[PDB]
């Protein structure tokens, strides 16, 4: 155990009112063919694709920290796997780290928000309404919670096509810290996750190449190597100058990710 | 020259290509000061640069010898040539005439497979 | 009394090799795979050769070798693991009318064969399937996993049992237009029954066994390679010396 | 000690989907057909395709599709339903003498996957099953009914599992006249053994999976369609314009 316990730990998955809900036995009579995923990574877990993120002093309350949604992007396997099969299933189970300074304060909520619905605000008044949890951003364990699969066909397809179950939580109450000298204490989190009982892939296809969860390759070459894309000429270091006009609009060397 | 007038080592002469190939070439035009013609200087590469900035800074490992690239068309999606490019950096095309034949220059490129080196191209022209 | 008959099946025989029950001890962990992977042959990366009027008798076609680089899900899953152990099974086909005759021999070279010249008479003495160039059906073979060290590690290309291909009679066709025939073939390959990688690991993505992409741009916007000017076309051209030694301009695969 | 084979039959594996077990309690009725169209494959309406030496590697050559259109049957059948769910079969049969060589491959791509391209290394990862045109007798497969909806809608033109064949091996003919010798091909299909519709319904006689007719009028008594006199005569012509911008008479069908 850490020392000490002017923490709080929360090591319970908080009782969600949400009843279970089938994985991949309503799609085996209906998807030609038998898979499974390699038993070994049903045991550990491990960072989603997006993982990270800050709760900052500065951020006011409703402001959505990780808003994610259930499918194969969610773990880096589940994610690489996913280029093969068209087509996946069930529940999956997400922690959530967020172990701050024990000179912290303020507490977040996480809403298991249903599918089909409207995308946008989801102020701080209605994300209670939700099936939720509220836990504080000093809890020292892991908290682990469901992400369970509520849909009404029976297999989603692997294109970003469907709706599935978000799981979006919300700084419900500010990070104020408490420390006496001039610093506030940004809490850090981190977001690991495996896939639960039950989920599975479904029709083995070839793993096409342009597929949809390549995570990013920036090419390996240092900028010292590199050609500027505004003169024809190398680059000869970079820098970072808060002097010169901070929001110009060059019209070379520009394109999105 | 290299040095003054003595040896200094240097790439291997691209080669060697089986009975019958030729090697692809990607020509451009430069800069030339002279009172004889219009006949612009015309130097050929091997790979343009946006290929040598890709293999450097990608690190593959080649298979067995050789890919089979094939030049299918933008927008119809027809097969101009196909050409094999050996893993040494170079793109031979099995052309049989005399002389010189261009192609287009809108076509992307793709890969179909690995390939030994006894591959027997279909020829083009 | 007893009947000898004329005419049997090819059927190479083997003597099973241990996958995943040698290594299991001394890896951290074995890994099973999508078990509907086993169950349907799938073109290999290296899968594509061809015969021809031109190929002497004795020269090797296509030399294939075991590892999780001859089925596009294997060459995908196999950046996901540090290591694999077990067998596989390759397929190949021939494209021929009946106008060419001639023979190709495959042959289960074993590892740790010198990898010299293999003459004619000397590629049949291993286990071998004779097949030729008109046959219509697929062709299958046992690739075992003769090995001595427990499992094999992906990202070091171990050494492992081949499977060789020789011209055994000289192709040629019959008299109308010949020399222009091309006999070519495919090759497929499954995982057989016994194959599974050894431990996990991180997808690095920048691993063996990925298979080059070109970058998908015209020729025309490209950068030149000898010249800062964009390359304005491509030709061939047999009058030009087709041996230059340029410098610039020159990179591996 | 073992035994090998090295030639075996195809046979694509599969593992059954259920038809009308899924189906019944959300469906209003579920109707039985003529349990004598399972026994006799026919000819679809989609049946006809030709190979031919002008198609590159790589062609799709039929794109045919899961459905109650691939039998003139459950074409028929379907204008009294409102719905089917179950499996179908397929079988193709070509024509090409012993100078044709080059293979071809049909693949049960499954609903749901991006219709792009597909290169020749890209169709066989799927379940396929690879025969070249030279072969005898029909080559069969199983279109099994990979879904998600329970039952699909007939006039509602749902997604369901394909079925493509590229010309894997290029088509080319040893050198007698060549370029003109188009392998033709038809397809035929059947219900499979758990195929039924799905709830009972006037015959609207005004539905899809309704083969076209032509009126059956001489070219000479039709009415012409850019000016007010009888159509004289019909005729082709490489001369004029063969991409005309007409307005007038110009209908899809």
């Amino acid at each position: 155990e850490a020392s000490g316990q002017d923490l709080v730990p929360a090591a319970v998955e908080q009782a969600v009112p949400i009843q279970p809900v089938a994985g991949a036995a309503l799609a085996a009579p209906a998807a030609g063919q038998i898979n499974q995923i390699d038993p070994w990574i049903f045991q550990n877990f491990v960072q989603c694709p997006l993982g990270e993120f800050s709760i900052s002093p500065r951020n006011t309350p409703g402001e959505i920290l990780f808003d994610l949604a259930l499918g194969p992007g969610l773990n880096p396997y589940l994610a690489h796997l996913s280029a093969m099969y068209t087509g996946w299933v069930g529940n999956m189970e997400v922690q959530l780290v967020l172990a701050g300074n024990a000179f912290t304060a303020g507490k977040v909520v996480v809403a298991l928000v249903p599918p089909y619905f409207p995308k946008g605000s989801l102020t701080t008044a209605q994300i209670t309404c939700f099936p939720h949890v509220m836990c504080d951003v000093r809890t020292l364990e892991p908290i682990q919670l469901p992400l369970l699969d509520v849909r009404r066909v029976l297999w989603h397809a692997t294109q970003d096509q469907e709706e599935s179950m978000r799981l979006v939580c919300m700084l419900y109450t500010p990070l104020r810290t408490n420390s006496p000298g001039d610093e506030s204490f940004v809490v850090s989190g981190r977001l690991l996750s495996k896939p639960a009982a039950d989920f599975n892939f479904v029709y083995l296809t070839p793993p096409i190449e342009r597929t949809i969860y390549r995570m990013v390759d920036l090419p390996v070459i240092q900028p010292r190597l590199c050609t500027h894309a505004r003169w024809p000429a190398p680059v000869y270091g970079l820098l970072v100058d808060p002097s010169l006009p901070s929001n110009p609009q060059w019209q070379n060397g520009r394109v999105h990710v | 020259e290299y040095n003054d007038g003595l040896l200094v080592p240097l790439a291997p002469p691209i080669g060697p290509f089986l009975p019958g190939e030729v090697l692809l070439r990607f020509r451009t035009y430069m800069r030339q000061i002279d009172t004889a013609d219009a006949a612009a200087e015309a130097i050929d590469c091997a790979l343009p640069q946006e290929f040598v900035s890709w293999f450097a800074s990608n690190a593959f490992t080649v298979q067995s010898e050789a890919l089979l690239l094939r030049y299918r068309n933008t927008l119809t999606g027809q097969l101009l040539f196909e050409c094999k490019l050996y893993n040494e950096g170079y793109i031979a095309l099995s052309y049989s005439g005399s002389g010189p034949l261009t192609f287009p220059t809108d076509g992307i490129f793709e890969v179909v497979s690995w390939v030994p080196r006894l591959y027997q191209l279909a020829s083009v022209g």
